[PDB]
């Protein structure tokens, strides 16, 4: 079986838990070829074993206490039509992400 | 309340100045930048500041556009021991201003102006037939791309000197 | 935006609390205050806070009620290593803040936490029949008072607890 | 002549120049005990040699960049009815004061 | 002058001690060390303290011994907010240091002290079986290795802690 | 180990200066010193300094003189926006180190040299008839006293303009 | 009785124990017009109720932790021959000095 | 042609102009596989184009300003007897070095 020039690999991001930021993050375990719409079912799937749906919530990125960007399949930084994934935005192994209700 | 996004090439000096900024440390270690925020507060009129750090890499070219929302200003830095920074100021930099956003203002802010009386860098420039950009210079560039105003300062040497930066980028913004 | 009053014996350490906080700068040299600004900001929620540092000197009775206009909480300061200003906490500034601003919430605040296990002080205390203000004593004298919340610091040796002092004064102003 | 147990001496107060801050502040002599008024009245007269009235202007005390605080005749600190003086508030030998417009 | 070598697990908060009792900054942000040395200078008798910083990382096994040449006292660091490093001080760095320097005095020494009041730090113990080492669990610690002394301290939220722990370090190699 | 005391007028700078280099930070209130003494460590060679800190008061010429004794340099500093403390360099304090320590080296020390670019001390040197002194008049005042060298500097913008001068005084005692 | 033009004044001096520095410093009254060997017995007598004398001692001004200056009768900033007083060396009352064997 | 398990490159070294510090750094082509005495057999012919023999002189490594060093094929690192390389050290790609006189 032939690897990729540029490889998929499976990530782990570290989702915040959204009843209380204070404690762990959740590990979800993803695709860097996932679609921003993937990521977000994947986390619904394991952060929600009424469930809100991919398209009610946005993905944010998360850097240090504040920053935060929200990722998205489909923005400015898309080339014309691929949906965007995740080593699109170059979003390292072991991130903080969040969803929040759009 | 005024946003700031601070963009140019990678090691130009533009993590060291918010870091001085905001927080009152100077980090002689160069750790790559993927994005981040501060938050300063300083007089001129009472101004808090949401300064936005970003990467210089190419790398990340398509997370650092979606920084540049809703700022009042864009800080283009460039680092004065370093030549083929204002180049691309002049061309990637301008260009992805341009493409992203294109009405908001521009101020050209040269960094690490304490290396052009330090020995070793001037050597360096001296066998690669280059020199510091001067404030002279920085002032020429400026007016070349429509920057606003051009202002420079020494994270390294001068806490002060960019508080004065981040001052008068806080002034443009409020008039 | 928080305005907050500290008020407090002289040399209890409000304006060494300030400095920190504000400019990242410990006075080891007692200059005595008349009356003084200081303008920081912090996370909680972003907060700017107006800080208004006042003498504890009778000299200045008169001008430092000034100061407490549309405050959002006063801070009661007293130092730890003197007893003498948990009394004028409990007499002199007590009713200061019941005779200009009774209904301004207060916050009972500790200085120099530090020299608990400081040799000298404690020797000294001891010679005189005293001994450090304790934080379970802190707690109690708030209580006593109707201060809304006991917290304490040191200044001298750790910034962050000043930091600390003021998010958790800025998070019972917003709430 | 017989001098007062609390005694009275003139004080130099440094007054903001109106038109412009950064130029320097004006010298105007005054006594520790003159009224907040009569403090005015010898500001205006010294910086207006149409004029403004004392009761038109706030004497604004200045510590450092920011801090100031409105001084008045009568106020939550007078003492029931003698009118506020500069000794009252214990306003010091080249203090840094302003007349702002009430 | 006295030479002393901080050896200790990655990320346990040797990097961050110096920067801060050396250079008055703290690295929020984790850069892996290879070497360094610094320079300080405190009063117990004026001291000079060459302090050297080695990486905590097996990668760099066959380079970090060459610093514990003539070194006066090896500060053994542990980051109290993992047990792990404790593990390791028992078992890696108690064999390394008796391979290399058995003779040299070795001082325990508790980072991150701060961590103990830190929410999110207890709970993420609290889902692994864990807590954060205690004050007393390094002094027993210290006890079991042979160390002449267990100090501790937070790089992060007290400058003071540093300094005392070389003052203190200063005193025990002068005597 | 090298030997330094500073001597010049009151409020001139002096403090301001050794409170940076020692102790990372800037007096913004004047406090008259008495006598004082600082230690810091810097490399050209690892270099202890001494430090000693004189009241510029004629209070004070009966204890000053104390301070000379055995020192390597003396740094005669003046205020670069205060030209009437060239006068007293060329007159009051020539005449004093010529009295106590003739054969002792001077540098010649300017402190704030930021105010050389601050509108409102400009415009006051301007309704007195003078001006800043400039760094090309340091040089000159210093040739004409037989000083060894003109440095200069601003405690206020340039923790590094100030150990430069240390630096600089630490090498020209060691050669 | 009248009162100099240069008054005389007493003054407490903070004598350094000399046992241990850590402890409470020991107030020990002095005049300012004290010559330093007045002081120095001063001290003697109040620290030692064998006794080191006057002539043994230095008298040591103190200002923080490490900064001293030592005092004596005659030294080079001596008047030529009025003896050294405290109003000499402008020594502020509550000073902290100590005795330290020549 | 086959790869190692542990492969071997080439590196630069910077090192360090003798005659003065403040110069650049002289770039010198070394392998990671190299013995200390290889290596410093290396610097000598590019920096010296009565030249000093590889036993003459010690390897520094540098970090900063004055944190540094010495490499040599055999020390208390050694494992029994391979010599000692730059990979058995992990010097760096651009790493500072020196070549000091024993
Ligand atoms: N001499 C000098 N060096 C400086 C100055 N500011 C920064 N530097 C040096 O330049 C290095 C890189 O600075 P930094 O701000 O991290 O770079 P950056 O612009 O944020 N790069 P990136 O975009 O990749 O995050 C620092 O590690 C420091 O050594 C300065 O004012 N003077
Ligand atoms: N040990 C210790 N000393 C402290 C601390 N904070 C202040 N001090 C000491 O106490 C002195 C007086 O502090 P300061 O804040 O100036 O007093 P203040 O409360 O503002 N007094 P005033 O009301 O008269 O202006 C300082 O000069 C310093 O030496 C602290 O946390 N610990
Ligand atoms: N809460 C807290 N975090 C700390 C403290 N000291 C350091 N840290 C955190 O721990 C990280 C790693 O610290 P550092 O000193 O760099 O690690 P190191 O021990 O030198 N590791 P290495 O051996 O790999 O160079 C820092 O980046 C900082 O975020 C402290 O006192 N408290
Ligand atoms: N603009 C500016 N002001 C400065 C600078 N250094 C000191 N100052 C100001 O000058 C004041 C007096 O400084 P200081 O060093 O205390 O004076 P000094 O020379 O020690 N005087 P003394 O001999 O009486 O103790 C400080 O309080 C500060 O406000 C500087 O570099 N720039
Ligand atoms: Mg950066
Ligand atoms: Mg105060
Ligand atoms: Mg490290
Ligand atoms: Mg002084």
């Amino acid at each position: 079986l032939i690897r990729q020039q540029i490889e998929y690999k499976t990530l782990i991001l570290n989702c915040v838990n959204p009843d209380n930021e204070n404690s762990p993050e959740i590990p979800v375990k993803v695709l860097n070829c996932d679609t921003i719409t993937q990521v977000k079912e994947k986390i619904l799937d394991a952060v929600y074993k009424q469930r809100p749906r991919a398209v009610d919530m946005d993905l944010e990125w998360r850097q240090g206490r504040i920053a935060r960007v929200v990722l998205q399949d489909e923005d400015i930084t898309t080339k014309i039509k691929r949906l965007n994934t995740l080593m699109h935005y170059q979003v390292s192994d072991r991130s903080v992400v969040a969803l929040v209700p759009k | 309340r005024c946003k700031l996004v601070l963009v140019g090439d990678v090691q130009c000096g533009k993590t060291a100045m918010l870091q001085v900024l905001a927080k009152d440390c100077y980090p002689e270690t160069y750790v790559p930048t993927v994005f981040e925020n501060y938050t300063a507060c300083l007089e001129t009129q009472r101004v808090e500041l949401s300064l936005w750090d970003t990467s210089g890499s190419p790398y990340y070219d398509n997370v650092r556009p979606l920084c540049y929302s809703d700022s009042d200003a864009v800080l283009l830095c460039f680092d004065i021991s370093r030549p083929e920074t204002v180049d691309s100021a002049l061309k990637k930099w301008r260009t992805e201003i341009l493409d992203y956003c294109p009405s908001t203002r521009v101020l050209l802010i040269g960094c690490k102006t304490d290396l052009r009386t330090d020995l070793s860098t001037l050597m360096e420039l001296s066998h690669q037939k280059q020199a510091p950009i001067s404030y002279e210079q920085g002032c020429a560039i400026a007016k070349q791309l429509g920057a606003e105003i051009y202002l420079e300062g020494s994270a390294f040497t001068s806490e002060k000197s960019i508080h004065s930066i981040f001052r008068t980028a806080s002034m443009l913004c409020l008039n």
